[PDB]
């Protein structure tokens, strides 16, 4: 349980107030670090 | 007809998704109730065509 | 994770920076997922 890691923490309050969607924010993490998987397109007739 | 009324298929689709639907109406006096209540009610409604 | 928690959801945001939390407007409480059956033993609280 000591392998280097990263916290981040959301400010709740603080988003609300500013106009930010905490489903926004977390929406933004996960698709650009956790790489979403959208859906489908075939390719030789192989669906990837 | 339809694009007369400037609808698109999609428009009436979520018409007929819309107002042909079952309902859970809900139950009056259910629990957890305060107390005295004396009768437990189901709540009936049309709502599929 | 608990009740309070709970209560800090913000159920709406006022245009001037005001924040109505659910607390406000519900009460949040941790108890059962159904109530239509109940258990005693010898008239005290059990579970079979």
């Amino acid at each position: 349980i000591n392998v280097p890691q990263l916290n981040v923490d959301l400010d709740r309050v603080k988003a609300k107030q500013l106009g930010v969607n905490v489903t926004d924010v977390f929406d933004t993490m996960q698709i650009y670090l956790g790489s979403l998987y959208v859906n489908d397109f075939n390719r030789f007739g192989r669906v990837y | 007809k339809v694009a007369q009324r400037n609808l698109t298929a999609d428009d009436v689709v979520r018409a007929i998704r819309e107002q042909n639907v079952q309902v859970a109406a809900g139950v009056i006096g259910a629990s957890p109730t305060l107390p005295g209540t004396p009768l437990q009610l189901s709540v009936n409604a049309r709502g599929r065509l | 994770q608990n009740e309070d928690e709970f209560g800090d959801i913000v159920v709406k945001t006022a245009p001037d920076g005001g924040v109505t939390h659910l607390r406000d407007i519900a009460r949040i409480e941790l108890d059962a997922s159904e109530y239509g059956l109940r258990s005693l033993l010898d008239n005290k609280p059990a579970v079979a």
